[PDB]
């Protein structure tokens, strides 16, 4: 509308364009880690189930 | 050699598949040798998410799951040498001195 | 036939309702036949959000949740033929060759 | 106010009307997908709970 | 864009910044507790296994 | 004195390691004295997660696992005095009057 109105908008667009976007890197690597430790604690039950069938842990591959 | 077992010595399928993006490496006394008369008394096994900064491991005669958490490697799998995994041999390791840790 | 079970064979309600906008299709060995003396040893089950480009599926004797992610269908439900769902039969599918994938 | 003032406003309204509005389509389809995969991973626990009651997965429908 | 548009955004950012974040303290202490009671119920089996070898519970330390 | 046994009197390793962050304290009739001719007829043993508001305990001649659940201590281990643990002595305690409880 008025030149002064178009001077507040550009003064607010500048504000709302920098709101300290956080580093969402550590908060995701923790999920990837806790998939692998879960997966290992599960894998152990398969190994120690298979031993109590065969008196041996499985052959590799 | 060195990968998750697909079958146990009694001929049955190992009934476990890993998560979407996790590397696994597994070692035992007598390798891949399905000779129908051997006994693997032990295993050493480790996992890492390809995108994770942690490799997790356990062995036959240990409680706990032992990690290292080196921020350096973040795009490796446990097949890579620079991960400090528990390879063939050192398969029991009922004790740990100063390398990896899960205790307080 | 082919829809989420409302009741298990012991007469108890299946205690699970789907999300607001998700299609589900479910298949088992002996169909809808609540004959009080049969045993479904297996299931194959799939889901898609009506508005999503992914259909997700699992079966009885598999770990992981397997997707397809075809950008083509975006407004379909898993009742539609052109979704490449796991229909009646192929209900175990302990292995997958080249069609769907969740591994690396 | 002055004709030149009404020539900057129209020169700024034209600017602030084209600021590269992004395609917010992929960023929403990901949410719809992750509702369905969550829902399936939950549905599996109901199936494999019901089996350990009845020795059978439920009848369809 | 328009000053009124930049008055709804600030009216919504204020809303979506206060959505009653819950106290996730009790819901985590329960996990720490149920690790220790599990660990004790396991430790008991080691003690009462070792007795049935040696006619004695182990020496301390 | 007062810690989890590392070895039983027959010289064999105690084959049990505690969880990642749990304190344990263990007491028996004849302390640490591995004299190869004694018999500890009893034990009293307790655990707490360092970060937990509960200490859990059991003794030789009791069923159940008995807790206290004092919200006060939250960053202590069972080595600390202000935890109301079952120290040396009172090692059987087949009965409990008004201090700790697991029953209804």
């Amino acid at each position: 509308f008025t030149l002064i109105e178009l001077l507040i908008v550009v003064a607010i667009i500048g504000i709302l364009a920098a709101i300290a976007i956080p580093q969402f890197s550590a908060y995701r690597v923790k999920a990837y880690n806790s998939a692998a430790s879960s997966d290992l604690r599960n894998l152990k039950t398969a190994l120690e189930s298979a031993f109590a069938d065969d008196q041996t842990y499985p052959p590799e591959s | 050699a060195g990968k998750i077992p697909t079958t146990t010595m009694g001929g049955k399928d190992f009934t476990f598949k890993p998560s979407t993006n996790v590397s696994v490496s597994y070692f035992t006394t007598n390798g891949a040798t399905s000779t129908a008369g051997t006994v693997n008394t032990d295993y050493a096994v480790n996992t890492k998410n390809s995108s994770g900064n942690r490799v997790f491991t356990s062995t036959n005669n240990t409680s706990n799951i032992w990690y290292i958490e080196n921020d350096a490697w973040k795009g490796k799998a446990v097949s890579d040498s620079d991960v400090t995994a528990l390879g063939t041999g050192d398969v029991g390791k009922s004790d740990f001195s100063g390398t990896e840790w899960k205790s307080q």
